[PDB]
DNA sequence: ATCTTCCCTATTTAAATTGCT
DNA sequence: AGCAATTTAAATAGGGAAGAT
């Protein structure tokens, strides 16, 4: 494996569905019931999600974890309404760098430093918006998005608690959900259990940003049991805290565009790889979480 | 258009397809081509890649979606191009496939035991009547039933016992009864004449016990004793081991048979019967040559003795087993990814982006497309089919010309003949004249296409042109009668081809309200059968009645229950997609369909009502409808005209009514310049076709091209007196219409023939409804039964349309969409809705839609006849000389605008009017004079 | 095959080998090599392990995680785990780090509890030596070994700094190395690069010790970035610190016996996992970490 | 061959260099002097070209011509300023549409009609500029380009002789070539015998536009032997009017961009394919000669 | 069970030669 | 000179069995 592609420099990501994942001739490959064995670039894979009807052997996990691939399952607590337990195995056989845990927990225990870090990660939402622009959807520089970003920053500046924070999240996300919906001419209510494409593509992008966020966390050694946002509806830990940096900048525009431009699940999945490697979002989140812990 | 073609092929079928695919694309190496080409280049590449032979293994990708996949190449489920491909994948408790295998194998080794009687031997040798007293399927059933009553029929030695004449062979054992029904109905289903049995019998065995020998098998019955004296020369090596292995297969799997539901048993036994006729006709078609003598089954074309019964039974068994395997384990060939569909609809097609609100990964879908005409309904149906992936559908439409219109739309938007197959099974002689090279129209019958793998299990490699177009079509734009035979037939093997067609393909039925009530019943039977195998039903009808939409949903729900419990999956419900030009709504509905459907109907009504009223109808007060037609023509010409020129449509009910209105209007003295056309259906091939093309090109009002097909310079009243042939499938736009009332859907449809293309609102009134139908003066007891849902069981208390209709009313689909069961005896709309819920009900009855227990019998194909019409003999015009009692006559030549002459063709005359001369005429076809 | 490991008091770390785990008749079972299905009771197990030759399916994964049975992927033996998720307080009701984890963090932070816990980990390492008495190895009650033990006890008790504890730990570890070299008639000097039987057998036994200490740290949710003796920049130093407890008590006599009799590596693996199963070495480490973190 | 791809929707486009063009096993291909056989998609090829060291055979030429691929030979220029002589095999076995040739003849024989067609075709290059705007190079709607095309249109409107058209042709070519030179900051002189990349990319685009122009003229049956613009300098046929309608709109900015970015000739071949395919320049030229012929 | 190595197993590609036009 | 028929042979794919963890 020589040096092994840095995990920020891995570009392939997969969520396999209705297959038996195994190893043939040393190959991570998923076999469907039609007799088709598709290989996976395991030394270049960021994550492999496993949907319903999936199965994986031991050796496939053995040479995915040796190559640093995070494997999660989309069922269990994967109904995304409670978002309690998306079953997500990490490769902890590799002994990770430690200093990001140290600076992360120094700021975690200190509640005032946790509050300030939460504000930085809430500002990372609008930072993501500005950095990652899309040319097939909402312009970030129009009056509504600039007004709501200004309102979000002036609310999160004067914030006092995590209950006040939970509320600012409600506003940003819900109103960005809505602002897209009115510009995409669709009455839209976010529902993880909804059948319309505007929600199934959104849940697929939720799993994709879950994988990117969890790979960015594990890269630095950061776990999930140390979240910055505490609330009643914020069950799920730090992986959703990192992942909702890039809902409204990446996952939500791609999902809305996909649904509006009638993409299929496969091409939305691919549009997600194209945006996650063209702008290098994994290295973005990894470097930005280094900025978050730092001292 | 940028495509990429990859080859999976072995042989030099990686070589002689390489010449053609290297004639059109650049070679990127490693048996992969990639480049830019046009859509017609894609069509040419398809046509010369498929025709080059069998074994072509080609996958094409346009951008990243798969364009096409030649063969049964697995190709892409998620990623594309597997690698270490193999066999052995899942191996489950398949259960019901083992059940179908055991039933088909056990029955197919017993399906022709009854040809061993001496009567069938002298029938094949030819010294007696070729029609048996009792059919050999019933004799084999008697053999199997006597063997089951004597010995344990599942685990014993066979030995054929001494059998007698039995009136009934059906007992209580559910599995034996399944084998007996498969044996007896391997040629035709039993028919039950009994009214109490037809009234009460519902279950599987409890209906099957009423299937006696008198339901078609017992022809005449004088040589019964010779028909039941039987030899036992079948006891050989391979027949006995095949019977033993299949009987033990059934023995091992029949434990899951009792855990099935009634719906399952019926659908599974229908599949078993279809596979059994497939194997039987496949082995009866080909000539095997060899024989072991002393017993025979079939005859060749020369009448010589061939296909001895032991190897005939063995061949029918293996062919039916192979039929079952390929029909139960097929990844069928789907259509191309049409690139002119997937983009956005613009303007009036902007509602077609409702497919971006539907889930692309649903296994089932029940679309109710309530969008109005002119919005591109069939294009939206193709868009909905392509939203889930590649398309495999049967566009079943009424009329030949509507299938031609949908085919022409499919051709000019994006679909070539490698994916589309227009099927009209009559070979009409309506050709396009003027210029063959400058036509750019007249969609024809070629189907370059791709032959499916199911053709090898059909008799004699399916057939020639027609059944190859039927079975192997990815998209089958067809007349509907090539699909309604899937639910079953009286006599023969005509069920299997639409059955196997609708097994692996979706079903798209457009404007189902124009069909008859029994036609809609058998269409919902087809919907249930299509949903039985997980395919998606798209219904596209704007004027849907809740009753219809409900019973079609219940048929789809029973079919999806069959499909859900067949694959041992828990039934979550049906993905119902309500759709119109104002929105879409996708709900997982397992119950409470009625409130959601009526809420969507009310939302569509409120989205129709704030729009401007386009059809204001006034019911006239003038009793006599002749002079009511006169006064209404004068009034609506003086109110609705385009600079003195107006177009009127006198919709009447029947043909002699049409010629009565025409002969009155021709003799009508007025200052108006009336120019009269007759537009009914009784016309000769030439004349009729000519009327069609002229009317379609003069009533086109999207542009001013018609100013040159009529004399619009002089103020003229262009009047077309027509029967219900104008209100179905005609893209006509009249300035105004005068309607003889027969049904309310006729009112809504003839409102749809007025201002169909324009958007200008009428000021006063554009429809004048007559006070009475003309049958009131002939039959005051019942007058609306002709082209209406009034009947002897549903009689209006009053026939006055002031009593049964609104005097001033904005006519739209709202009255048909709402649905009212109360006050049906004194309003037309509630009379309509009543009949629709009282015939298409959620019962099984015998002529109903949930039919269970009777699918085993021949009853739903005899008492519910598709296109039930009158006797209908055909008087044929041969070169100007008529055949029967026709006598050409001369029309009144007063106001005829256009009259086309005819020399060939045929006219369809009912047997009632055959008694007298139909008196064919060049202007108006058939009448009573 | 089916293997039971007691870990804390009542929950059992099940290890499954050469079996296919799925859902039969509504509950999680597994088909084994002999073609016989075996079910699993949800009540008595919390950790379930997937050894070599083992595949699990998606709905089995989801139903196992919904019953509180949290799954990990391991190399065959049950003490070489490479893939898992993080223990929470409850798997479905909430997402909080375990009390043990939080206690460890707090203890690590304040300098006095970190020094006291470093002294305590070495106290229990001396306890481990006596507790796990071998047969082929040297006598722990021998006068030279007891003198080394009392020297280590005096040195740890009188030390006030970590580098003194590192020097004393190295003195104790290599003094036990010298004692076992005096037993087995060899010049033994501890180097990882040597290809002799004693050094490479001790190296792969140390890797087994790292694996079982990693399982013990994971099973109470203790993260791999808070070492007691080793520095903050040492990747996975807590695995090494916990494995130090059983490196000189269990791994060293087994490795020297294995190099003395000279058998191959797989049967040394089976001897190591047999000693782990027989005396409940993982349960000893679990109770050790509970007594360290609870204080 | 069913409906052979209408010439205007034919897409492939080559100039073959240092290879003998032959037929193997059905398809037309070219074999270089190292053993490499690359297939030509003759059913979708617009034109092929033949550089130095090329040699085509009889049945290869037949399969190009019967399919309708115009074939020329690049070399033949022997003067100091002019692209002298390009030898071009017309597929005349396909019998052509006729009345477009009759319309071209009825405008060619009438001198005032030829002058009128000369007028509209001189402003056709002006509207070509306006329609086909590249993403790189100059912007068409700047003050200098609009001023020079306005002076060109004003001068060609008041023109009355073909020598005035030739003079204004010369000032137009000097104006554009030098403005592109200014933008790309180079000194430019159009010599066909120059080693500078801006020049031989322009000669390669001369050959490309020549092939496009004979395919456009042959698609309507128009011969090269009816030049509506003629002179001492301008003696090439109708190809030197329907070929240089699209120099200063398509080829010359593409040639300057290719000589500015400076990879090999193959990126320029593929860029000519890409722009002649994306904007449908062949169908655009055919439709422009269509609206020429019936007016 | 999973996966690997190896032995059939023959099915499947590439080269080679050579009249024929 | 391209090709076709037709041999000849090298290699590719797969299935079964046995040995590892
Ligand atoms: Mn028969
Ligand atoms: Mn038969």
């Amino acid at each position: 494996m020589q040096k092994q592609i840095l995990t920020s420099q891995k570009r392939n990501m997969y969520i396999l569905s209705r297959c038996k994942v195994l190893v043939k001739n040393g190959q991570v490959c998923h076999l469907h019931e039609d007799g088709n064995v598709y290989t996976v670039p395991y030394a270049n894979t960021v994550f492999i999600g496993l949907a319903e009807g999936t199965s994986i052997t031991n050796e496939a996990m053995s040479m995915l974890a040796a190559n640093g691939v995070i494997v999660f399952w989309t069922k269990g607590g994967g109904y995304d309404m409670f978002a309690a337990d998306i079953i997500c195995h990490l490769p902890q056989a590799d002994y990770r760098p430690t200093k990001y845990m140290q600076n992360w927990v120094r700021l975690w225990l200190d509640e005032e430093k946790k509050l300030s870090a939460a504000k930085e990660i809430l500002k990372m939402r609008v930072d993501s918006l500005s950095t990652h622009v899309h040319d097939f959807g909402v312009d970030v520089e129009n009056k509504r998005v600039s007004s709501i970003v200004n309102k979000f920053d002036k609310g999160v500046t004067q914030a006092t608690s995590f209950e006040s924070l939970l509320g600012h999240e409600g506003t940003f996300v819900k109103s960005l959900y809505k602002e897209y919906a009115l510009e995409y001419e669709i009455e839209f209510k976010r529902d993880h259990k909804s059948a319309d494409n505007y929600n199934k593509f959104l849940t697929l992008g939720n799993y994709y940003a879950y994988g990117i966020a969890r790979s960015s966390l594990w890269a630095l050694g950061i776990d999930n049991s140390f979240p910055l946002l505490h609330g009643s509806t914020r069950r799920g830990g730090l992986v959703f805290d990192v992942a909702d940096i890039i809902k409204t900048s990446i996952i939500l525009p791609l999902a809305f565009h996909a649904a509006d431009q009638g993409m299929s699940n496969t091409e939305f999945k691919r549009s997600c790889v194209a945006y996650f490697d063209k702008n290098d979002i994994l290295a973005y989140l990894i470097n930005n979480i280094k900025r978050l812990c730092m001292e | 258009m940028f495509i990429r073609i990859k080859c999976f092929s072995k042989q030099p079928i990686a070589k002689k397809v390489s010449r053609e695919v290297s004639a059109y694309l650049e070679y990127t190496g490693n048996n992969t081509w990639e480049g830019h080409i046009s859509g017609q280049g894609v069509s040419n590449l398809q046509t010369k890649l498929i025709n080059v032979g069998k074994g072509v293994k080609v996958v094409c990708n346009y951008q990243d979606k798969v364009l096409f996949a030649i063969g049964n190449v697995a190709m892409s489920d998620t990623g594309s191009v597997p690698k270490y491909t193999t066999k052995k994948v899942y191996k489950p408790d398949d259960s019901i496939f083992t059940l179908k295998q055991g039933l088909v194998g056990v029955a197919a080794l017993w399906h022709d035991l009854g040809k061993a009687n001496s009567y069938f031997q002298r029938k094949l040798r030819g010294e007696c009547n070729p029609s048996d007293p009792v059919r050999h399927e019933w004799v084999s059933g008697v053999i199997v039933s006597t063997f089951a009553k004597g010995n344990d029929w599942l685990s014993d030695d066979f030995i054929i016992p001494e059998v007698k004449h039995s009136d009934n062979v059906f007992g209580d054992d559910q599995v034996l009864n399944a084998v007996l029904w498969l044996i007896n109905t391997h040629h035709k289903k039993g028919l039950v004449e009994d009214p109490i049995y037809r009234a009460t019998k519902t279950m599987f065995t409890e209906t099957l016990q009423c299937v006696n020998v008198n339901g078609g098998w017992f022809n005449y019955g004088d040589n019964i004793d010779e028909c039941y004296k039987i030899d036992t020369s079948f006891i050989t090596d391979t027949y006995v081991k095949q019977l033993n292995r299949y009987r033990k297969k059934l023995l091992a799997t029949k434990h899951i048979w009792f855990t099935l539901g009634e719906d399952q048993k019926i659908a599974i036994l229908q599949e078993c019967r279809v596979a059994l006729m497939l194997g039987d006709s496949n082995f009866s078609s080909d000539l095997i040559g060899g024989d072991g003598s002393h017993l025979y089954a079939n005859l060749d074309e020369c009448g010589n003795l061939k296909q001895t019964l032991t190897q005939h039974l063995l061949g029918v068994t293996d062919c039916a087993l192979k039929a079952l395997f390929t029909i139960n384990h097929h990844k069928p060939v789907k259509a191309n990814f049409i690139p002119t569909i997937a983009e956005k609809g613009e303007g009036k097609f902007a509602w077609q982006n409702g497919v971006n609100m539907v889930d692309s990964s649903i296994d089932n879908m029940f679309c109710i497309n309530m969008a109005s005409t002119g919005k591109g309904k069939t294009l939206a149906n193709l868009k909905l089919l392509q939203h889930f992936g590649n398309v495999r559908c049967s566009f079943g439409l009424g009329m030949v010309s509507l299938t031609k219109q949908t085919a022409k739309q499919f051709l000019d938007m994006g679909v070539d003949y490698n994916s589309a197959a227009m099927v009209t099974g009559f070979s009409k002689s309506r050709f396009n004249l003027g210029s063959e090279s400058l036509d750019q129209d007249e969609v024809s019958v070629e189907y370059w296409g791709q032959t499916s793998s199911l053709s090898k299990v059909f008799p004699n490699n399916n057939a020639g042109f027609k059944n190859k177009k039927l079975l192997s079509a990815p998209i089958l734009v067809t007349t509907t009668d090539h699909l309604v035979k899937a639910s079953g037939v009286k006599k023969g093997n005509k069920q299997m081809l639409p059955y196997v067609r609708c097994m692996h393909s979706d079903l798209v039925l457009d404007e189902i309200d124009d069909y008859g009530i029994e036609d809609m019943v058998v269409l919902a039977r087809l919907v249930y059968l299509t949903a039985c195998y997980g395919n998606k039903v798209i219904i596209s009808s704007a004027t849907i009645t809740p009753a219809i939409s409900n019973i079609f949903y219940e048929a789809y729900s029973s079919g999806y229950k069959v499909f859900c419990a067949n694959k041992q999956t828990t039934y979550k419900g049906v993905n119902v997609v309500w759709w119109d030009e104002f929105g879409i709504k996708v709900e997982k509905v397992t119950d409470q369909f009625s409130n959601l459907n009526t809420r969507f109907v009310n939302k569509r009504i409120t989205n129709l009502l704030e729009s401007t009223p386009k059809h204001k109808a006034l019911v006239v007060d003038q009793d006599d409808n002749m002079e009511a037609v006169k006064q209404s023509i004068t009034t609506l010409h003086n109110a609705h005209n385009s600079g003195g020129v107006s177009f009127g449509l006198i919709r009447t009910t029947t043909i002699k009514d049409c010629v009565a209105v025409t002969q009155e209007l021709q003799n009508w003295e007025t200052d108006l310049s009336i120019k009269i056309l007759c537009y009914h259906s009784r016309f000769v091939g030439d004349t009729k076709a000519q009327m069609e093309e002229y009317l379609s090109k003069v009533l086109n009002r999207k542009g001013d091209e018609y100013k040159k097909f009529v004399d619009t310079t002089t103020p003229t009243a262009y009047i077309v007196v027509a029967t219900p042939v104008v209100e179905v499938g005609r893209d006509f736009d009249f300035d105004w219409a005068i309607i003889e009332p027969s049904s309310e859907r006729s009112i809504v449809q003839c409102a749809g023939r007025v201002l169909r293309h324009r958007s200008s609102t009428p000021t006063t009134h554009n429809i004048h409804i007559l006070k009475y139908p003309f049958k009131f003066y002939r039959n005051s007891n019942i007058c609306y039964d002709v082209a209406g849902y009034e009947s002897k069981g549903y009689k209006l208390k009053s026939k006055n349309m002031l009593d049964i209709y609104k005097k001033e009313s904005i006519v739209n689909s709202v009255n048909r969409l709402q649905g009212d069961a109360a006050f049906y005896t004194k309003s037309l709309t509630a009379l309509e809705h009543k009949v629709l819920l009282d015939k298409l009900t959620t019962d099984i009855a015998d002529t109903n839609v949930f039919v269970g227990g009777w699918q085993l019998t021949a009853n739903p194909h005899e008492y519910c006849k598709w296109r039930r019409g009158t006797k209908n003999e055909d008087l044929v015009l041969t070169d100007g000389k008529w055949s029967g009692n026709v006598t050409t006559t001369k029309p009144i030549q007063s106001k005829i605008w256009r009259k086309w002459q005819g020399e060939n063709g045929s006219i369809t005359v009912p047997e009632y009017l055959l008694d007298k001369t139909i008196c064919y005429n060049d202007f108006y076809g058939g009448y009573e004079n």
